[PDB]
Formats: structure tokens, C-alpha cells, sequence
RNA sequence: UACGGUGCUGAAGCAACAAAUGCCCUGCUUCCAGGAAAAGCCUCUAAGCAUCAGGUAACAUCAAAUCGUACCCCAAACCG
RNA sequence: UGAAGGUGUACUGUGAGGUAUGCUGGAGGUAUCAGAAGUGCGAAUGCUGACAUAAGUAACGAUAAAGCGGGUGAAAAGCCCGCUCGCCGGAAGACCAAGGGUUCCUGUCCAACGUUAAUCGGGGCAGGGUGAGUCGACCCCUAAGGCGAGGCCGAAAGGCGUAGUCGAUGGGAAACAGGUUAAUAUUCCUGUACUUGGUGUUACUGCGAAGGGGGGACGGAGAAGGCUAUGUUGGCCGGGCG
RNA sequence: AGGACCGAACCGACUAAUGUCGAAAAAUUAGCGGAUGACUUGUGGCUGGGGGUGAAAGGCCAAUCAAACCGGGAGAUAGCU
RNA sequence: UAAGGUGAUAUGAACCGUUAUAACCGGCGAUUUCCGAAUGGGGAAACCCAGUGUGUUUCGACACACUAUCAUUAACUGAAUCCAUAGGUUAAUGAGGCGAACCGGGGGAACUGAAACAUCUAAGUACCCCGAGGAAAAGAAAUCAACCGAGAUUCCCCCAGUAGCGGCGAGCGAACGGGGAGGAGCCCAGAGCCUGAAUCAGUGUGUGUGUUAGUGGAAGCGUCUGGAAAGGCGCGCGAUACAGGGUGACAGCCCCGUACACAAAAAUGCACAUGCUGUGAGCUCGAUGAGUAGGGCGGGACACGUGGUAUCCUGUCUGAAUAUGGGGGGACCAUCCUCCAAGGCUAAAUACUCCUGACUGACCGAUAGUGAACCAGUACCGUGAGGGAAAGGCGAAAAGAAC
């Protein structure tokens, strides 16, 4: 009966994507953490 | 930003102590203004965002002496 | 500085084939020689379609540790330890006790 | 005209049914090419290496089939195949 | 080979690169893909022999 | 006929009538709640330059690169 | 010439426990007296794993419905082909976008997966399959909005914003039938098209903007007229004489 | 002409039964209201936590709301079990 | 250095060598797709779209180079008004981002404790932000002491849970003085004779040398038991080497090693001779840091909560004297003692481990130890930030079971 997740690759990437994070101050800290934890998927792409 | 050109007076912080000593963080902004100073040497007006004490420094020394120091630090006028 | 090597008459010190002589086939990177007519293991080799397919038991010359063998002297007539020296310009090996040269 | 690099395009001649049917019955050749390799570059390569007359080159990119075994997944590499339609002077 | 290729002319050194590319590399790369080659070692040594020459034409 | 389909040949191929929520219609009538923008497209001249460069036709020739193209899509393949 | 661990037995101490030994195990163990502790668990709706219970019980996911024959194969209610029967048909049909991402198609294999069986499969394992000047994206244009040189403002981070530059859900060049593979087609092949560029010749010739003007360029409802997609009838055609 | 009328798509959710370890963490069946407008819907934007948004119920802000979620202060504190 | 190699899961294939241009390990080179500060413009990271100049070409075209913003910097142009300044082009030049703690600055909570709670505490802690460096900061007295004199900072131990502070509750809590670690001192607010002599900051350059490849590197047997000997058993035999690890059961002597002795063409990390673009000595006379010290108001820092409150920092409003002078000595004042602010630099002791080697554990031994002994920050969960598993051992050797 309709759900929270209604996927869209444009919105996904615009919202959470690498260029969306790397833009901001806190975004560049988000990546700096994932890199420190040593993850494969840094961001969705 | 609220920073005098001459003195480097910037907005320091501190408490706002009541009668009952209820501390509450506040700011102490300096008395900044825009003012046009007649530079006799170069025969033109110069705008500086100085504080009220700065004006008395410019009264004490020559505006040339202040614009010597302002140019030395790497500011603009 | 490999003491035991390719074309060398060795004798086995320890193992089921204790006191048996043979020439080395090929020493490996792991540190395990293979000597002719020594560690004969009856492998059940399967008749694989590609190439030859004998289909039966076969006595393979399995590997043995380098430390378990030793070079034969052919003078005193028993196992012997190896050294290294500089005869002329080059480096060469030699025997300990009856100190000659290979 | 662009020596050396022309040789670094054409990977292999593709073998299949669709590759066979297009040899005899439509005068073309299928072949695998380097991931870039423009339709000019492939034509120019065929015109030198195979040294035969070319009508036109059609091109498409095959995707990597995700293969798995034991435990770990494994995406195959992508690659570009080129349907090269030859002219009336042909052989291979 | 490197020592003998080091004593060669700059324009002459291209011909060997283009000879390594024209025949040899491409020919073996196709010939291997078609299934007309047991001798797969020739793919390797030629690829190194290219690199050798392409490094040796960086003298200035 | 591997019994799946391949090859061959192939007559007529009309009028009437009914008819959309399709199109003419980004039209016409009207009502007020008064109904994006900006390029391509046409046109006008500024700064310049005339034996040129440019513009208009007619023909010839060359080019049109790269990516997606399978399959599901009111669903057993998406969201639960 | 059998350690720890496991498992039994027979003694022994007031108790925590000790001692000796048959089986298993196949390599470590540790007297004594000291020293140090992650030092002893049945409970915390304790934590993790394994295994019970209800129990071979409920349920097997729409009340659209199956039946018989022949084939395949070890085996067929469920697979394949056949003849009936039934259900959807403004969908339970056929094409797109979004989103999935090989599920497509061929060969072979049923351990698991499928709420049963399985020769079948959106399951496993190999191989194959996605062809564009015209369709869509990219590209030229801009809306909402985003970013934003200088700039203004702000303890710092940063906020706003101009010139700009992005940003489609909108505007902007042109292809349709027909055929074909196991799987692609307005993309390949037969036929007939059109478009927008570049370069050369010939004959003419005032062209020229980041600038002006035109257009692009526009709501709701309503009404009628004219048409076609589409159907329907007759005619023509081939078959039929049940 | 109409926040007109009846009535499918579409939008909603009044009654009843069913279901309540469900087919389903809000549905099905039979009826039910709106259905040219204060309508509905796709795509893309903007608004962010004492903040948003709200034809106002303390409703809604990712199955969580009289102050979201994740991480940190942090082993908070517990005269209680 | 070297007789075997072509990394592993993992055999197979096809070839290179063998007293030495195989393989391997080093040093310095070349190569270094695309994204990413990303930097030609853009963008949904790993994509799209360009511009200007060079050489070539057979029309089709490629090829390599350069073009971000900003800061200091010169050059040339440049306005509203005459030169003007703003402003606009090019070359030179550095910055930009990332990484674990440590450190200096700018901001800065709350739970909690007080058996409630507002002062207070937690605490200038958590956190956020900026800026460094191998450490950083601090620093040569306008210091602190008691008529004795000490002589920059930093850290450790005391002094001392003392003196003080405090709803005088909770709590917080010094200094002087003494032991040590450690040592070090100078420039500018300028003139004479005289000048390269002390001093460092670079270049080449020397040995004592050490660092990234290394090489050598001692000495065991006969028996018995067992699948297998290092084991029991008997004589040995080396030790500047019985640290340690392997090998078919516990190895000083089978092998790796170990002490121990020697290693480097290059890249060097260094410390002394050291020619030297370049830098300034001895000594006269004279100067000795103003919108500053201090004060009024409001805050903060000092153990010190405005209190009788010294002292430092300041937002605001003010304002001295300037060596026949001024600060400090814990309200304040007078003689004595003390120092010279408002300008600067500065090594070591101290903090710290993302990281590359040794070496040790009354540390763990797969529910432990890192979340992670295993292809784990993986699978899987979540829109996202983020959360986050389970999963070790055949044997001595695959001899992994022909038929
Ligand atoms: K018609
Ligand atoms: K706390
Ligand atoms: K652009
Ligand atoms: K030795
Ligand atoms: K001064
Ligand atoms: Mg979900
Ligand atoms: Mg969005
Ligand atoms: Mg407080
Ligand atoms: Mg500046
Ligand atoms: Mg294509
Ligand atoms: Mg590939
Ligand atoms: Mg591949
Ligand atoms: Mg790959
Ligand atoms: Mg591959
Ligand atoms: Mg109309
Ligand atoms: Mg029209
Ligand atoms: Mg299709
Ligand atoms: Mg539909
Ligand atoms: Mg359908
Ligand atoms: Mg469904
Ligand atoms: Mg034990
Ligand atoms: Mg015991
Ligand atoms: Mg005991
Ligand atoms: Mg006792
Ligand atoms: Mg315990
Ligand atoms: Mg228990
Ligand atoms: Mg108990
Ligand atoms: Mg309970
Ligand atoms: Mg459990
Ligand atoms: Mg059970
Ligand atoms: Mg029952
Ligand atoms: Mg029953
Ligand atoms: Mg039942
Ligand atoms: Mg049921
Ligand atoms: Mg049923
Ligand atoms: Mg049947
Ligand atoms: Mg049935
Ligand atoms: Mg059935
Ligand atoms: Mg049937
Ligand atoms: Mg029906
Ligand atoms: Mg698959
Ligand atoms: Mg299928
Ligand atoms: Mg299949
Ligand atoms: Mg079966
Ligand atoms: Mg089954
Ligand atoms: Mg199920
Ligand atoms: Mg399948
Ligand atoms: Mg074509
Ligand atoms: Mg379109
Ligand atoms: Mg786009
Ligand atoms: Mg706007
Ligand atoms: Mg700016
Ligand atoms: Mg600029
Ligand atoms: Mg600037
Ligand atoms: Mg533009
Ligand atoms: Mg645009
Ligand atoms: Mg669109
Ligand atoms: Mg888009
Ligand atoms: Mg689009
Ligand atoms: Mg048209
Ligand atoms: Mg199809
Ligand atoms: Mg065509
Ligand atoms: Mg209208
Ligand atoms: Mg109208
Ligand atoms: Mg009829
Ligand atoms: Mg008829
Ligand atoms: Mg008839
Ligand atoms: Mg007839
Ligand atoms: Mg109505
Ligand atoms: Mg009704
Ligand atoms: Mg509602
Ligand atoms: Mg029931
Ligand atoms: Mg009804
Ligand atoms: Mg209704
Ligand atoms: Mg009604
Ligand atoms: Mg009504
Ligand atoms: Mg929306
Ligand atoms: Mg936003
Ligand atoms: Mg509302
Ligand atoms: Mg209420
Ligand atoms: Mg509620
Ligand atoms: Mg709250
Ligand atoms: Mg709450
Ligand atoms: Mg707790
Ligand atoms: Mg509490
Ligand atoms: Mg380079
Ligand atoms: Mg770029
Ligand atoms: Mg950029
Ligand atoms: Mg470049
Ligand atoms: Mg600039
Ligand atoms: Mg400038
Ligand atoms: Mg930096
Ligand atoms: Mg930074
Ligand atoms: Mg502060
Ligand atoms: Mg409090
Ligand atoms: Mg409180
Ligand atoms: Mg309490
Ligand atoms: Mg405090
Ligand atoms: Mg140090
Ligand atoms: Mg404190
Ligand atoms: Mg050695
Ligand atoms: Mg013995
Ligand atoms: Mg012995
Ligand atoms: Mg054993
Ligand atoms: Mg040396
Ligand atoms: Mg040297
Ligand atoms: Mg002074
Ligand atoms: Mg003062
Ligand atoms: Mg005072
Ligand atoms: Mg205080
Ligand atoms: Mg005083
Ligand atoms: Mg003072
Ligand atoms: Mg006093
Ligand atoms: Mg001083
Ligand atoms: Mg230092
Ligand atoms: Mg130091
Ligand atoms: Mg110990
Ligand atoms: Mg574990
Ligand atoms: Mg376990
Ligand atoms: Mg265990
Ligand atoms: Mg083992």
C-alpha cells in the first residue's frame, strides 16, 4: 500500500552522491570517515 | 566581519551576570563605524571601517602612519 | 646457498628409506627434494580423458625434506655435511671431515 | 594516417552462428575491438590490417555477465564488438 | 638484445617497433584468438620486446 | 521433412454506410480567477573589410562522432 | 613400553575433593613449597550457539476448473505436443517511461532453491544474444531551483547574492513500409526517402554582432462543422455442398 | 453558467462481515462519498529538529513524534527491581 | 646474489637458463588509463563538452603542449573629470587537499555532584573551528624574595590536600622555599676610527663512520623401541655460537640460524678540516617601544565565586610621567629593597605513534584476543548518516580412494 522507498537514480545521486557530498564541508567529513573505516562503497554510484 | 581595521578589535565573548549571578553567554561587539578620512598626501578620501578608539589613534598619529601599517599587514583601504 | 642440488648423489638420513642412496631429480621452492627410487608412493592415478589415460595404481617418487637427506662422500663412504669456500675467484662447496672439494 | 595505434584496436575475430550467417549471406565480419575504438578507427584499421574494402561499421558494447563460483561473485569485463560490413571485394 | 638495441639509430629504432607491431604482436594476438597457436610464449616475449624498444626510444 | 520448417509459385485486391475522447483546433465562440521563459528560425543595422574575406544559388563530393538498445514493466523480474 | 582431554570403575578423606587403574585419545604434562589471578555459576523476561516441546498438529497465499490420450524419462495430477473444457478481454492482452540489471535465448544438470513431485523453472553449469545521421540520451535553450569570480555580511565554519554557469517535467534538425534469427530491429538486409553540416567548381553578390525588432508564445469551459484511425454491410474473389 | 445534478476511470475511506502467529505491520468482499474542482496525478525543486509543515488532529516530517534519526558526552544518573 | 624458475587459490601449459646480460633482492631512472584538491568549462566521482599554438598529412584528420581560482610581483593598458586611483591582459612566484595522537589559539554544552535547585560543580572537559611543526608552545625579568641574598622558560618530585577560595555547602585548591632533569644567550628604536678576523647560511669537498642489497657463519654416531628418532641406551664432540625456529615423537652437533667477522656501484642520515656569491668586527659619545601605563563602567583569567582584593587580559569611555624618571613588594599610605613594561628572536629537558625494524610478556589462544587468525569493515540491514555478523585445524606426506 505504497512504501517509504520509491527509487530514483537521479534523486539518489543528487541527494547522496559523491559530487553532492564532496561539495559541502560536512560532506567532505562524511567521506573522510568512510575512508577511515575503510569501506568499499564510499558513496552510491 | 565586525573587526576594526586599525586596532584589530574583534567581538570578544563573556557572561551576562545578573543580580543572582546567573551566567549567560553574551558578546562584546566593538564600536565600529564607516568613516571617510581625508588623505592630504594623496589628495583623496579613504573609507575605513574603524572603531571609535581607532579614530583617536588616527587623531594621535597621522592617517599616513596608519595607512603605512595597514598596507604592511596586507589589508586594503 | 643451497647445499643439496640438482645432479648430486645423496643418501637419506631419516625415514622409511633410511640408509638408501640416490641422485636428485629436482629440489623445489618449498624446500623439498625428489630423489629417484626413494619415496615410492602408490598413487591411484585416475584415467583422465585428456592426454594419456593408463587407469591404475602407479609408484610415484614423492617429495622429501631437504634436511632429511645429505650428500654422499664417495671416499670415506658415508653421509657428510657441506661447507662453502672461495677457491680462486669463484665460490665452491666442500666436505666437512676429509675436507676435500666437490 | 595514425600509424602504430591502428594495430592496437582489433582484438579478435568473433566466432558464433550470427558471425557465420553474416559472412556468407550478408558480406560482413564480426570482430572484438578495444573499448574505445571509433567507427573511423575500426574502418581505418580494417582498411590497413585486413586490407579489404569496407562499406560501414556498426558497433555495440557487450556487458559483463556476473559469474559466481565457490563463494565470491565475479563480474566479467565489458567489451565492444563491431559488425563490419565489407564491400564486394572480400575474403576473410 | 637490449645492449645491441642500445647501439642503434633513432629513425632505425622505429622500424623495429613497427615491425614488432605490424607482424608478431597483432598476428599472434589474432592467431592465438582463432585457435592456431600452441606456442603461447611468443605473446609474452614480444610484449616485453615492445616495452624494451619503447623505453629505448626515450634517450633525448 | 534431422518429421521443427525450408524453397517455389500466388486469384480478388472494390464501393457504400456508421464513426470517435483521434486530427483541422496552439482554431472559433465566450468567461473571468486574465493564463512560463529563453534559443533554434526570420529580419534590422553597429565595429570593421572590399582585387579579397564573406553572402545567394546549382552541382559534385565527404561527414553525421559517443552512450542506451536484451528482458520484465499494474509485475513471480520494480516498491512491500 | 601411551601426556592432556573424553569415558568408566575400585578405593580413600569431615567437605570442597584426592589416589590407582581397563577402554578411547595420540602429544604433551607437571610433584613440592612459594607467587599472581579474567579463580569456581542454576537462576539476572542474562548473552551466543546447538537441540527439544506443541506436532508430524496448523498451514501450502484467492472459489478462474479441469479432463483424457500420446511422447520424454528411473519415476509424470503438475513438463512437452494433441483434442475437449473453463477464465480475463478499458485486461489477467499488446507497447513505453521509472526501477531493476542478464531475469532474455540455446545446450546440459536436479544437491539446495520452488511452501508437494519435478524430466520443468525467473534454480545451477557452459555457450550465445543488445548493430541507429532520423527513436531516446549527450548536444543548443531556458523554469522552479542550485552553485556563484568579483561583491556585501558574518568570532571561525559560513550566509546572501551580481556578472555568469548549471538545471526538464517544457521549447529546439530529419524514416517509413516489407522481410529475417533460437534470442535485435523504425538500428541488419530489399525498396523508396528526407535532414543538417563541412569542402571544391561555376554564375551572381553588400555581408557583418555578446546589440534592436519579429516570432517561438501559451488559461478555463463550451459549441458546432469537416475528417480520418476503426468498424459494418453489400460487391468482387477462392473454398465449401456439410 | 455552476466549489450544479446522476454516474465509470481516478481520488477518497461511511457501514458491515472476514482476517487478527493475516494473503497484508491497516488488506479483502459487498455496498459507500467526491468525481471541472478549495479536484487529482507524474517528473524535478524548496522548507530540518525547539526546527519545518499543518482547512489544527499535538496531525505529519522514511512502518519511529508533546520534540525524528545516527554518532558522540557516556559506563549519564537509579535512595528502585 | 644465483641453479632452478613463469606470485597465490592450483595443478596444468609453454618455454627460458645451468662458474653466470634466467629468476630474485636493492639503489637511482623511464612508464604512470580515468575519478579524486582536480585545476580549460561543466557534471549525477570514475562521464560530457571545449579553446589557442605547434609540427606533420593522400582528401578523412589526428598528434603532443598550454588555458582553474587566489596571494604576494613586475610589465603594459585604464575609466566616470585634466595626470589620477579603481579596474583589465600576460609572464615570475607560492598557496589549495589528505593523515592517528600530541600542541597553540577562537568558540563551547549538558547529564551529573550538591542526596531537591538557581550560585557553584562536571569543565574551559565533550564537541565544533582555525593554524602550525617534529615536537608545539613558553621564554631571558617593569620577575620574588626578605635587609641574607637569589638570577629566562620547560618538565618531574616535594612543599600540601597545607594557605586560601566556597549557597564558607558540594567541592576547588596554590605559591614561596628545597631536591632533580636541564642549562645560554642575544638583536633592533644609531653615530667614529676601522673594515672579512669571531659569527653563522649555503655550495663543492674529508675521514670516525653508520643506513636501504649482503656473505660467511662451529660441532654425531653405534645400538634398542617404533609407521617415522631428535626419544630411551653408550661413548662422544663444539660452545666469543644451548637466543630461536624447523625437520615423519622432545635436536647444541640434519637444515635454517645464532653469536661473531666482514659487507655498497649508487641513493645516502651524519660530524669535522674546508675554498667561499654572501654577513660585520673591537672601541668611543648618545638614545632606552602613547592612545600605552593608570583610571571609570561591563565581563573574563589567576586556587582566589567582588569580597577589605592585590596582579594580568581586555569590550566601552578616558588619559599620565618619560631616568634631577617610572613599575612591583596581595586594600591602602611613608622610608628601605628590587626591577625597567607598552619591540623582537631562541636550541634542550617534556608530550605524542598513522607509521618501518628488532626484543620481551605470571597477555589471549577462536563465544578469548582487534569488529576482523578465514579475500571483513565483507555479506546482510538502513533513503542516509550509520550499524554490522557468522565462518580456524585431514595427514608426516594427497599417498584425496585404480577397478
Ligand atoms: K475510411
Ligand atoms: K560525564
Ligand atoms: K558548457
Ligand atoms: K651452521
Ligand atoms: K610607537
Ligand atoms: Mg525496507
Ligand atoms: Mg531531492
Ligand atoms: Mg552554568
Ligand atoms: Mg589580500
Ligand atoms: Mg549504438
Ligand atoms: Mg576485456
Ligand atoms: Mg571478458
Ligand atoms: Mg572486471
Ligand atoms: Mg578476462
Ligand atoms: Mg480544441
Ligand atoms: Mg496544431
Ligand atoms: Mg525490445
Ligand atoms: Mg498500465
Ligand atoms: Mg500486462
Ligand atoms: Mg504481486
Ligand atoms: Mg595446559
Ligand atoms: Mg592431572
Ligand atoms: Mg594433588
Ligand atoms: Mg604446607
Ligand atoms: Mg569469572
Ligand atoms: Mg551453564
Ligand atoms: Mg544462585
Ligand atoms: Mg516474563
Ligand atoms: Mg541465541
Ligand atoms: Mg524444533
Ligand atoms: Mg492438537
Ligand atoms: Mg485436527
Ligand atoms: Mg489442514
Ligand atoms: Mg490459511
Ligand atoms: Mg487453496
Ligand atoms: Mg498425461
Ligand atoms: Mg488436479
Ligand atoms: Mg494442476
Ligand atoms: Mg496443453
Ligand atoms: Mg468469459
Ligand atoms: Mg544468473
Ligand atoms: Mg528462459
Ligand atoms: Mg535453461
Ligand atoms: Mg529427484
Ligand atoms: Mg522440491
Ligand atoms: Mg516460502
Ligand atoms: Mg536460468
Ligand atoms: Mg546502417
Ligand atoms: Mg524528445
Ligand atoms: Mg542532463
Ligand atoms: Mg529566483
Ligand atoms: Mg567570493
Ligand atoms: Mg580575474
Ligand atoms: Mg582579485
Ligand atoms: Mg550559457
Ligand atoms: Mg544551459
Ligand atoms: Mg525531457
Ligand atoms: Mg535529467
Ligand atoms: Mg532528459
Ligand atoms: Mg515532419
Ligand atoms: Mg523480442
Ligand atoms: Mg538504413
Ligand atoms: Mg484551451
Ligand atoms: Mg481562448
Ligand atoms: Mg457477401
Ligand atoms: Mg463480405
Ligand atoms: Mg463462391
Ligand atoms: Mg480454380
Ligand atoms: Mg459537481
Ligand atoms: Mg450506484
Ligand atoms: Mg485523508
Ligand atoms: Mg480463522
Ligand atoms: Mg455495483
Ligand atoms: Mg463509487
Ligand atoms: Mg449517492
Ligand atoms: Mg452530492
Ligand atoms: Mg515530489
Ligand atoms: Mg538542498
Ligand atoms: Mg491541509
Ligand atoms: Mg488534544
Ligand atoms: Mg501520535
Ligand atoms: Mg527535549
Ligand atoms: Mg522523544
Ligand atoms: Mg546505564
Ligand atoms: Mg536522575
Ligand atoms: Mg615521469
Ligand atoms: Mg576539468
Ligand atoms: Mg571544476
Ligand atoms: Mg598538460
Ligand atoms: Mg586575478
Ligand atoms: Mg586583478
Ligand atoms: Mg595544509
Ligand atoms: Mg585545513
Ligand atoms: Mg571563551
Ligand atoms: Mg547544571
Ligand atoms: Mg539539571
Ligand atoms: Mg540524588
Ligand atoms: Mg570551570
Ligand atoms: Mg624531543
Ligand atoms: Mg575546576
Ligand atoms: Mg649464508
Ligand atoms: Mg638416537
Ligand atoms: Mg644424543
Ligand atoms: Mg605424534
Ligand atoms: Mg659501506
Ligand atoms: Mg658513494
Ligand atoms: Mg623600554
Ligand atoms: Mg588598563
Ligand atoms: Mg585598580
Ligand atoms: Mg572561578
Ligand atoms: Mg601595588
Ligand atoms: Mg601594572
Ligand atoms: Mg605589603
Ligand atoms: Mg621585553
Ligand atoms: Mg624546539
Ligand atoms: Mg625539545
Ligand atoms: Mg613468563
Ligand atoms: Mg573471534
Ligand atoms: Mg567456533
Ligand atoms: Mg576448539
Ligand atoms: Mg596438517
Amino acid at each position: 500500500m505504497k512504501r517509504t522507498f520509491q527509487p530514483s537514480v537521479l534523486k539518489r545521486n543528487r541527494s547522496h552522491g559523491f559530487r553532492a557530498r564532496m561539495a559541502t564541508k560536512n560532506g567532505r567529513q562524511v567521506l573522510a570517515r568512510r575512508r577511515a573505516k575503510g569501506r568499499a562503497r564510499l558513496t552510491v554510484s | 566581519s565586525r573587526v576594526c581595521q586599525v586596532t584589530g578589535k574583534r567581538p570578544v565573548t563573556g557572561n551576562n551576570r545578573s543580580h543572582a549571578l546567573n551566567a549567560t553567554k553574551r558578546r562584546f561587539l566593538p564600536n565600529l563605524h564607516s568613516h571617510r578620512f581625508w588623505v592630504e598626501s594623496e589628495k583623496r578620501f579613504v573609507t575605513l571601517r574603524v572603531s571609535a578608539k581607532g579614530m583617536r589613534v588616527i587623531d594621535k598619529k597621522g592617517i599616513d602612519t596608519v595607512l603605512a601599517e595597514l598596507r604592511a599587514r596586507g589589508e586594503k583601504y | 646457498a643451497a647445499k643439496i642440488r640438482r645432479d648430486d648423489e645423496v643418501i637419506v638420513l631419516t625415514g622409511k628409506d633410511k640408509g638408501k642412496r640416490g641422485k636428485v631429480k629436482n629440489v623445489l621452492s618449498s624446500g623439498k627434494v625428489i630423489v629417484e627410487g626413494i619415496n615410492l608412493v602408490k598413487k591411484h592415478q585416475k584415467p583422465v580423458p585428456a592426454l594419456n589415460q593408463p587407469g591404475g595404481i602407479v609408484e610415484k617418487e614423492a617429495a622429501i625434506q631437504v634436511s632429511n637427506v645429505a650428500i654422499f662422500n664417495a671416499a670415506t663412504g658415508k653421509a657428510d655435511r657441506v661447507g662453502f669456500r672461495f677457491e680462486d675467484g669463484k665460490k665452491v662447496r666442500f666436505f666437512k671431515s676429509n675436507s676435500e672439494t666437490i | 594516417i595514425r600509424e602504430e595505434r591502428l594495430l592496437k584496436v582489433l582484438r579478435a575475430p568473433h566466432v558464433s552462428e550470427k558471425a557465420s550467417t553474416a559472412m556468407e549471406k550478408s558480406n560482413t565480419i564480426v570482430l572484438k575491438v578495444a573499448k574505445d575504438a571509433t567507427k573511423a578507427e575500426i574502418k581505418a584499421a580494417v582498411q590497413k590490417l585486413f586490407e579489404v574494402e569496407v562499406e560501414v561499421v556498426n558497433t555495440l558494447v557487450v556487458k559483463g555477465k556476473v559469474k559466481r563460483h565457490g563463494q565470491r561473485i565475479g563480474r566479467r569485463s565489458d567489451w565492444k564488438k563491431a559488425y563490419v560490413t565489407l564491400k564486394e571485394g572480400q575474403n576473410l | 638484445m637490449k645492449a645491441k638495441e642500445l647501439r642503434e639509430k633513432s629513425v632505425e629504432e622505429l622500424n623495429t617497433e613497427l615491425l614488432n607491431l605490424l607482424r608478431e604482436q597483432f598476428n599472434l594476438r589474432m592467431q592465438a584468438a582463432s585457435g592456431q597457436l600452441q606456442q603461447s610464449h611468443l605473446l609474452k616475449q614480444v610484449r616485453r620486446d615492445v616495452a624494451r624498444v619503447k623505453t629505448l626510444l626515450n634517450e633525448k
